[PDB]
């Protein structure tokens, strides 16, 4: 098990780490989150009491390094940085945990959500949709744009999700075009599979990362993202058996996690209708089905 | 953006676009088989592209075998007329071609936005007017020659005739529209006006009469009452 010290906490903020959160008080004696799962990417994330305004967060992988917490009065947030000398962490983390200063990351044993949701997700990966090579960790708030986003405006603080766009010369072959544009099995199997993504874990992965930022951070330009890699499956006549089937698990879990208060604004009608009810693979999402005809019957 | 009643003149610059019509695409007879059931009999159909500025009419005639061993013929229509005014743009020279392709019906943007993605600059574009352009069929010569074709054919006519030697286009497609629109409306009425008089003949290369301009007044006027009559007969006002 992992920890991330906090240095201090000097303005109230709401803490979360992945799927948990927790409230801080103005300068509370907090120092950080121990008892951290090993082997999975994790997500920390704040919200300011004062300025709702700006979600950010830190994705990291406490294999990579050791990972802290502090506050930085000039640019007005928490930062992750890394500590390097191995033995002054250890010291650090060994008198916050004497002290009792850490929360501890609350894992239920029975529970698998965590990773259900980051099963393909993985921090180098992570690290080239989000560039910042100098850090083993990386930052994303809500308002950073998606290279997509960019060509419909700073680039080194995009998002670069692989694009998708279903009107576009690489998803329509010449000659092909009605076969291509109702049936993308094309472009889901040879041009982004084989092509781009290699494998359908590095797709999933992406997708799971999308979604992620989408629900944590209410960044559009992800759930964007998200939705266009769900309708690319859906809208492909011939995927790979096993493709379907963990599609099913992954977006069941997606769906189970999203706030109820939220699922007007992160879940759009037209994919969602369209993936359940027209698309070749409506039959073939029945977690999925089930867990949204259950709990957003109004979307549908 | 749509084409609607407020950006109309745009159609009358000097930007060259093209309509496309793809209503007379797809065209069936429906009839009872010995069973008793119901099939359809295809027709030969036609794309309707029009240059509403110099009235250039590329007819291309839709032949029954191209539905020959296909399914969802509607869907398969309006990707064959995006195919076809594919082909129609770029056989044409690059100063010829248009800069603008105004839809008919909405459910031709996806298929022809498809079909033209070698041509970014050209803007695919629906209209909220409601055109009256499936009457082409109810002009006799265009009628003729698609049910005469043997095989896949594009024929060109001036769908304005001479008309633009004396008027201009905006006059011209406002002419055109009111004919189509009581063709439409009332066939056998609008065709009746269109031909009362035996010594106002339509010449060969023409698809319409010969009318002095005092006569296209006579004329239009016509269409004007037989098109609110209609209306009234229709809606009893
Ligand atoms: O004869 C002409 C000029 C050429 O007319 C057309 C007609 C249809 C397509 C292209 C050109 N004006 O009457």
């Amino acid at each position: 098990m992992n920890t991330v010290p906090f240095t201090s906490a000097p303005i109230e903020v709401t803490i979360g780490i992945d799927q948990y959160s927790f409230n801080v008080k103005e300068n509370q004696p907090f120092h950080g989150i121990k008892d951290i799962p090993i082997g999975h990417v994790h997500v920390i994330h704040f919200q300011h009491a004062d300025n709702s305004s700006m979600r950010y967060g830190y994705w990291f992988d406490c294999r990579m390094g050791n990972f802290y917490i502090q506050y930085d009065p000039k640019d007005g947030l928490y930062k992750m940085m890394e500590e390097r000398d191995g033995a002054k962490f250890e010291n650090i983390v060994h008198n916050f945990k004497e002290r009792q200063m850490m929360v501890s990351y609350p894992k239920i044993d029975e529970d698998d959500t965590w990773y259900n949701l980051t099963e393909f997700v993985q921090m180098d990966k992570i690290r080239k949709i989000v560039r910042k090579d100098e850090n083993q960790f990386s930052y994303v708030d809500s308002s950073m744009t998606t290279v997509q986003e960019n060509e419909l405006s700073d680039p080194a603080h995009s998002l670069n999700y692989t694009v998708i766009n279903f009107k576009s010369r690489e998803a329509i072959r010449p000659g092909h075009e009605m076969e291509d544009f109702l049936d993308k099995s094309y472009y889901l199997n040879t041009v982004m599979l084989q092509g781009i993504f290699k494998n359908s874990s590095n797709y999933f992965g992406e997708l799971q990362f999308a979604f992620l930022n989408a629900m944590f951070f209410g960044n559009y330009g992800s759930s964007l993202q998200w939705h266009a890699m769900i309708e690319l499956i859906c809208s492909s006549a011939t995927v790979p058996k096993h493709m379907l089937d963990k599609l099913d698990e992954i977006l069941y879990y997606q769906i189970k996690t999203l706030p109820e208060q939220y699922s007007d604004i992160l879940l759009n009608e037209r994919v969602w209708n369209i993936c359940l009810y027209s698309s070749f693979q409506k039959n073939s999402l029945h977690n999925t089905e089930k867990i949204m005809e259950n709990k957003y019957p109004e979307l549908l | 953006g749509a084409m609607n009643s407020s950006n109309y003149a745009e159609l009358f610059n000097n930007d060259i676009k093209l309509f496309v019509d793809d209503t007379n695409v797809y065209r069936v007879t429906v009839h009872k088989t010995f069973e008793g059931n119901v099939a359809t009999k295809a027709i030969n159909g036609c794309i309707f592209t029009l240059n509403p500025k110099t009235g250039h009419l590329f007819l291309k005639i839709i032949h029954t075998s191209v539905w020959a061993g296909q399914k969802r013929l509607s869907q398969l229509a309006k990707w064959k007329t995006a195919e076809e005014v594919s082909a129609l743009v770029r056989s044409l020279p690059k100063e010829e071609q248009p800069k603008q392709i105004i839809v008919t019906r909405k459910a031709m943007l996806d298929p022809l936005e498809v079909h033209m993605l070698d041509f970014p600059n050209i803007a695919i574009r629906p209209t909220e007017l409601r055109l009256p352009f499936s009457a082409a069929m109810s002009i006799d010569k265009l009628s003729d020659v698609v049910m005469k074709a043997t095989e896949p054919q594009m024929v060109l006519f001036n769908i304005y005739d001479d008309w633009l030697d004396r008027i201009s286009s905006y006059t011209a497609f406002s002419r055109l529209t009111l004919l189509l629109r009581a063709l439409k409306t009332n066939e056998e009425s609008a065709k009746m006006i269109l031909l009362s008089d035996p010594t106002i003949t339509i010449k060969s290369y023409h698809l319409w009469p010969s009318f002095t301009d005092e006569q296209w007044i006579t004329i239009e006027s016509q269409m004007r009452d037989l098109i609110l009559t209609e209306y009234g007969r229709k809606y009893n006002v």
